[PDB]
């Protein structure tokens, strides 16, 4: 049983931030070195566990989450970050286990009149809790009287759309975004190193 | 082994409401996500809903959103699904599954369910 | 392409009751809580109060309520403001608006607004 | 219930440099912990109806040239206008959505100099 | 698609091998895991595969479980008479974000 | 309008070398800075760039996992480290930099700078 | 990566001429590639910071054109300030690169 990486990352399209995907791996030998040494990737960060090792570790359960952002927000898909995604969007806790990966996909995901598929919710009544998710689009109420689904001063559709074109800048480009954590539960290990 | 046997099914008009009770026995009950899920009479399977290990956070299908309300008392290990505004259309019998898997984070998105011990299915007509 | 018009009388003598309509253009009444400002001569805005789109909930400024209704015509696609009793502080341009947030941006939709003069 | 102060009366300015307006509540407008309230920028050109800059304290409305900026520190509110343009002339306000009548700002009258 | 497809039936002479199978799309099964039920006429239905390719502790080898890109499918290798039940494929959709299920196989040997 | 650099040289092959571009004329966050050499084989070679905040750099093929490009807003400042030299890194660096409308970048590299040597002998 | 080919490496043009550059694409970019021109010595100068749209200072004589893979650049008056090296940057997808140059020298 070789884990099943490769419609994780080399899937056709991905979700948007707010309503991300996830992914349950298990009962399978997954090769993490050989995704280390892919180097197609601009972001490959371990927190809570050293690369290298990860063969040499064993697991009960792993998750692949998968999204797509901008470039300057890489930097908030960290433990103790603060920003539009690590309180509205995609939080990770303090006591991360995995690797998050990244990648530059202006070619795929932005187009020439823009890209309007990839969303963010931009308010949010409070901060999301570590890998909770929240994909509902009810008005928002900014102020003192109820916002019975109608908008206005006030009153504000939470979401709102990136708008990926090929020649933004590098910090307002599509980067896609895959999130590997690791489990370690009172239970027999299924996913485990070669 | 591992025993779940549900109760309160009957009969309701259409407009009634109904309060079904799984008794869920030789496992830790806390720690396991439990599903409702449902068959009509000949008529393939469909999910119904999930709660948590704490029972914080319930969800459920579109067919059934706004009616039903899933509920799980950990000190008495049991679970429980109220059913209200009932259709003729959820004639069915309610299977009360449970999640094969153990999940670290009990607020977190988790997307792949296994159900590994059923229960034996209380049958709800909704008619006159 | 959301266009809004407001309308009304002219000229009202300081007793009289003043009745304006905002007839709105490309978009549905029950989508939007509409607003209704006006501006005094040479000043800045001010909050006279708004009206839910699809529901009937109103809400008006406390210091000018009780001589105020804000009401609307769905089906004619129509909105409406009277005041009574406009007593020579009453003389300003009126406008209609409402704030349209969306998948692209914010665009808040004013009105181009309608003269009221109080005195005879 | 809740008034705005804006701090520069009339700001006559030159072409090419920063200008900084400011707008102070009555009382504190942020109860949850939050980035944002409800506090708009807006700009009117005389004999016309306002034009949205800044709708919530930072978000930029659509179709607004880049040079517009608004933060907040506390009860304090900043619109800033990093190079003014011959386009930038008119009336600058602040108006509040979080209370009950929608309470504006004095007004600042940005003057060529 | 957010649907499973199924068979209504399958039949298999005894002792012969017989193929049940279930075409998903990219966001079932295409991308998700698959798990296959076995339920006996007037009982529960019973966990038989997980995972598109595994078998509980209790299950017999005679039942095999596959998926490949879109479809996936059940093998059963050996037909006693006994295990005439129905088949339910399983799958998870990302955009109902919900359990999927099929319309359930009724397995009849000769 | 003033984008001049400094700290090229000689070096070994394997040693560090930090080169600098200071910037004068313009608000420095306004612009993404790239860095482009050129040696004396004739032909441009694209380094590296970073945004207007730091938060995303990119590198190209053949200077990745060596070359560290950074910058400091405050002291209008465009660093590159360059880490485990080679023979093929001799050459002309230029800093240029390109404008950010409100996303988009255009008038790319508009202006440019003095260019360091860079020399990698023993 | 996207490869450049610029299909004079070098052509000479007596004063009072008009030259024309060639610069193609593999894959198709739509209309995002800057000139430059460089002077031996000295840093290089952003001429048509589009496929046509000509830079504010740089005298009337050049022209860009074309879009997709097939690009083109024409000098309408030639003169002792015309020669030099030029080159074209893609700006579609991040790995830019620029051309293999063109030398254009008085015939």
């Amino acid at each position: 049983n070789l884990c099943p990486f490769g419609e994780v990352f080399n899937a056709t399209r991905f979700a948007s931030v707010y309503a991300w995907n996830r992914k349950r791996i298990s009962n399978c030998v997954a090769d993490y070195s050989v995704l280390y040494n892919s180097a197609s990737f601009s972001t490959f960060k371990c927190y809570g566990v050293s690369p290298t090792k990860l063969n040499d570790l064993c697991f009960t359960n792993v998750y692949a989450d998968s999204f797509v952002i901008r470039g300057d927000e890489v930097r908030q898909i960290a433990p103790g970050q603060t920003g539009k995604i690590a309180d509205y969007n995609y939080k990770l806790p303090d006591d991360f286990t995995g690797c998050v990966i990244a990648w530059n996909s202006n070619n795929l995901d932005s187009k020439v009149g823009g890209n309007y598929n990839y969303l963010y919710r931009l308010f949010r009544k409070s901060n999301l809790k570590p890998f909770e998710r929240d994909i509902s689009t009810e008005i928002y109420q900014a102020g003192s009287t109820p916002c019975n689904g109608v908008e206005g001063f006030n009153c504000y559709f939470p979401l709102q759309s990136y708008g990926f074109q090929p020649t933004n800048g590098v910090g307002y480009q599509p980067y896609r975004v895959v999130v590997l954590s690791f489990e370690l539960l009172h239970a027999p290990a299924t996913v485990c190193g070669p | 082994e591992v025993q779940l046997v549900e109760s309160g099914g009957g009969l309701a008009k259409p407009g009634g409401s109904l309060r079904l009770s799984c008794a869920a026995s030789g496992f830790t009950f806390s720690s396991y996500w439990m599903n409702w899920v449902r068959q009509a009479p000949g008529k393939g399977l469909e999910w119904v809903s999930v709660i948590n290990s704490g029972g914080d956070n319930a969800y459920y299908a579109d067919s059934v959103k706004g009616r039903f309300t899933t509920s799980r008392d950990n000190s008495k290990s049991t679970l429980s699904l109220q059913m209200n505004s009932l259709r003729e259309e959820d004639t069915a019998v309610y299977y009360c599954a449970k999640d094969r898997n153990l999940y670290y984070y009990d607020s977190g998105y988790y997307t792949e369910f296994s159900f590994d011990y059923w229960g034996q299915g209380v049958l709800v007509t909704v008619s006159s | 392409q959301v266009q809004l018009q407001e309308s009304g009388p002219g000229l009202v003598k300081p007793s009289e009751t003043l009745s304006l309509s905002c007839a709105v253009s490309g978009a549905s009444i029950s989508s939007y809580w509409w607003n209704w400002f006006r501006q005094s001569p040479g000043k800045g805005l001010e909050w006279i109060g708004k009206i839910n789109g699809n529901s009937g909930i109103t809400y008006y400024n406390p210091s000018l309520k009780s001589r105020l209704t804000i009401s609307k015509d769905a089906s004619k696609k129509q909105l409406s403001l009277t005041l009574t009793s406009v007593t020579a502080a009453d003389t300003a341009v009126y406008f209609c608006a409402t704030r349209d947030g969306n998948i692209v941006g914010v665009a808040d939709y004013w009105g181009q607004g309608v003269l009221v003069t109080v005195s005879s | 219930d809740v008034v705005m102060t804006q701090t520069p009366l009339s700001l006559p300015v030159t072409p090419g440099e920063p200008a900084s307006i400011s707008c102070r509540s009555s009382q504190s407008l942020f109860d949850g912990g939050h980035p944002y309230t409800s506090l708009d920028w807006y700009l009117q050109k005389p004999g016309q109806s306002p034009q949205l800059l800044i709708y919530m304290v930072s978000n930029r409305a659509s179709g607004v040239p880049d040079r517009f900026s608004g933060s907040a520190s506390g009860t304090d509110f900043t619109l800033k206008i990093s190079r003014v343009e011959a386009e930038d002339v008119g009336v600058y306000f602040c108006m509040q959505s979080v209370e009950y009548p929608y309470s504006f700002g004095q007004g600042t009258t940005v003057d060529f100099k | 698609q957010s649907v499973l497809t199924q068979p209504p039936s399958v039949s298999g002479d005894p002792g012969q091998s017989v193929t049940i199978s279930c075409t998903g799309s990219s966001s079932n099964i295409g991308g998700y895991y698959v798990n296959w039920y076995q339920q006996f006429p007037g009982t529960a239905p019973k966990l038989l595969i997980y995972d598109d390719n595994n078998r509980p502790s209790g299950v017999s080898d005679r039942f095999s479980g596959s998926k490949s890109g879109t479809s996936a499918s059940l093998t059963i290798t050996g037909l006693q008479p006994g295990d005439e039940a129905d088949y339910h494929c399983s799958g998870w959709d990302s955009s109902l974000s919900a359990v999927l299920f099929g319309r359930g196989t009724r397995l009849t040997v000769l | 309008v003033q984008l001049v650099e400094s700290g090229g040289g000689l070096v070994k092959p394997g040693g560090s070398l930090r080169l600098s571009c200071v910037a004068s004329g313009f608000t420095f966050s306004d612009y993404e800075m790239h860095w482009v050499r050129q040696a004396p084989g004739k032909g441009l070679e694209w380094v590296s760039v970073i945004s207007e905040s730091g938060g995303t750099t990119y590198y190209a093929d053949s200077v990745k996992g060596r070359f560290t490009i950074s910058r400091d807003n405050a002291k209008n400042s465009l660093f590159l480290q360059m880490n485990s030299l080679r023979a093929e890194d001799t050459a002309v660096y230029y800093c240029t930099r390109v404008v950010i409308v409100v996303f988009t970048a255009m008038r790319h590299f508009d202006y440019w700078g003095q260019g360091v040597l860079v020399t990698v002998s023993s | 990566d996207i490869q450049m080919t610029q299909s004079p490496s070098s052509l000479s043009a007596p004063v009072g001429d008009t030259v024309t550059i060639t610069c193609r694409a593999s894959q198709g970019i739509n209309s995002y590639l800057n000139w430059f021109q460089q002077k031996p010595g000295k840093a290089p100068k952003l001429l048509i910071y589009d496929a046509s749209t000509l830079e504010s200072g740089v005298p009337s004589r050049f022209s860009g054109s074309g879009s997709g893979t097939d690009f083109t650049l024409t000098i309408s008056s030639l003169q002792p300030e015309d020669f030099a090296t030029y080159y074209c940057l893609q700006y579609n997808n991040y790995p830019f690169t620029f051309g293999p140059g063109t030398r254009l020298d008085i015939k």
